[PDB]
């Protein structure tokens, strides 16, 4: 094994400038041949990721020639210097003079933006799930930026319930905004248990987090 | 000019075990390591082991030898890895690989799916706002899809009347069953004036639905 920390998890770029995405391993890469071993990968979404530079800065076929690779020690770099819609994805760094084949996080490369406060909207619980004795709450929380959001369910306060299911989004062709789900699920008889639950959201955007709340009892 | 051609993506029971195979097209066979990596989403890739067609060689992660086999038939250049004893955290897509002083072609990609589940019908369940909260501009709405098999579900949530931001939630892979939700955006005036409606498609079953909301 061998550690391969890529410097930083999401590059938040509008299109044409340059990107730094550094990666760092464990240990030497050298192996006892004379060459080191990191290479470059992109991964398009939904497709076996793809060789970027090979042997550190060796560059490969088909690949365009923005495409930077140099390093040494524990201190490796690729650098897009005019990126281009085609080149959005995750980029994972590796690593080959030891076994085994450690990969990289993945740096993502996403469509820059300015923040967007989260819309959240609570949506209570429907009669026929109510009828097969489940009961779920959902708070959505749409149409936003940065990524970074959690959302935490004190259920009337106390209690920080963790049955929960959360879908995110890739993120938004014409906004670059992202949008999520939130889906406390309850025991029936647990739902009506209690009288009032509540979804809260912290997104650096505000300051006073944003609250919704459900009524279970004058309803 | 090189191929790495993967079988497709298989559904299979707890115990049982799955042959993904991986021809190469466009070469000599034995010369190259024969790569496999697991990408499991969440957990990014795992590269699991090595195998060089034609000397039988072999080489494996610690944690996998047990697990995988891998064997390479030189007449017919389809590549092996043979999973046995299956599980829930095997599921997931794997590439097999040709790679040297690099990683150099990638197959597609096989998905491998361990779940106990029965084909079974989306339980639609219909997110409308209760008793007098959420007040104002869009009126947002929602109808959540609780449990089911396989990933066929499509949603034609084709709007209420004046709406459009629409989102389809991704799918969570909880307790060998499926649950999702898809989410709209309909501005007070158009609703209730008219009624908005979702479809569930769940084609695996040729079973669908429609529900008004409120």
């Amino acid at each position: 094994e061998l550690v391969m920390t890529q410097s930083p998890l999401s590059l938040p770029v509008s299109l044409g400038d340059q990107a730094s995405i550094s990666c760092r391993p464990s240990q030497s890469l050298v192996h006892s041949n004379g060459n080191t071993y990191l290479h470059w990968y992109l991964q398009k979404p939904g497709q076996s990721p793809k060789l970027l530079i090979y042997r550190v800065s060796n560059r490969f076929s088909g690949v365009p020639d923005r495409f930077s690779g140099s390093g040494s020690g524990t201190a490796f770099t690729l650098k897009i210097s005019r990126v281009e819609a085609e080149d959005l994805g995750v980029y994972f760094c590796s690593q080959g003079t030891h076994v085994p084949y450690t990969f990289g996080g993945g740096t993502k490369l996403e469509l820059k933006r300015a923040d967007a406060a989260p819309t959240v909207s609570i949506f209570p619980p429907s009669s026929e799930q109510l009828t097969s004795g489940g009961a779920s709450v959902v708070c959505f929380l749409n149409n936003f930026y940065p990524k970074d959001i959690n959302v935490k369910w004190k259920i009337d306060g106390s209690e920080r319930q963790n049955g929960v299911l959360n879908s995110w989004t890739d993120q938004d062709s014409k906004d670059s905004t992202y949008s999520m789900s939130s889906t406390l699920t309850l025991t029936k008889d647990e739902y009506e248990r209690h009288n009032s639950y509540t979804c809260e959201a912290t997104h650096k955007t505000s300051t006073s987090p944003i609250v919704k709340s459900f009524n279970r009892n004058e309803c | 000019r090189v191929q790495l051609l993967e079988s497709g993506a298989e559904l299979m029971k707890p115990g049982a075990s799955v042959q993904i195979s991986c021809k190469a097209t466009g070469y000599t066979f034995s010369e190259y390591w024969i790569e496999w990596v697991k990408e499991r989403p969440g957990h990014g890739l795992e590269w699991i082991g090595e195998i060089l067609p034609g000397s039988g060689r072999t080489n494996y992660r610690e944690k996998f030898k047990g697990k995988a086999t891998f064997t390479a038939d030189t007449s017919s250049n389809t590549a092996y890895m043979q999973l046995s004893s299956l599980t829930s955290e095997d599921s997931a897509v794997y590439y097999c690989t040709r790679g040297y002083s690099s990683m150099d072609y990638w197959g597609q990609g096989t998905s491998v799916t361990v779940s106990a589940a029965k084909t079974t019908p989306p339980s639609v369940y219909p997110l409308a706002p209760g008793c007098g909260d959420t007040t104002g501009s869009s009126v947002t709405l929602g109808c959540l899809v609780k449990g089911y098999f396989p990933e066929s579900v499509t949603v034609t949530w084709n709007s209420g009347s004046l709406s459009s931001s629409v989102h389809t939630f991704p799918a969570l892979l909880q307790s060998g069953l499926y649950t999702m939700s898809s989410s709209v955006t309909v501005p007070s005036s158009t609703w209730p004036s008219q009624t908005v409606t979702c479809s569930v498609a769940h084609p695996a079953s040729s079973t669908t639905v429609d529900k008004k909301l409120e």
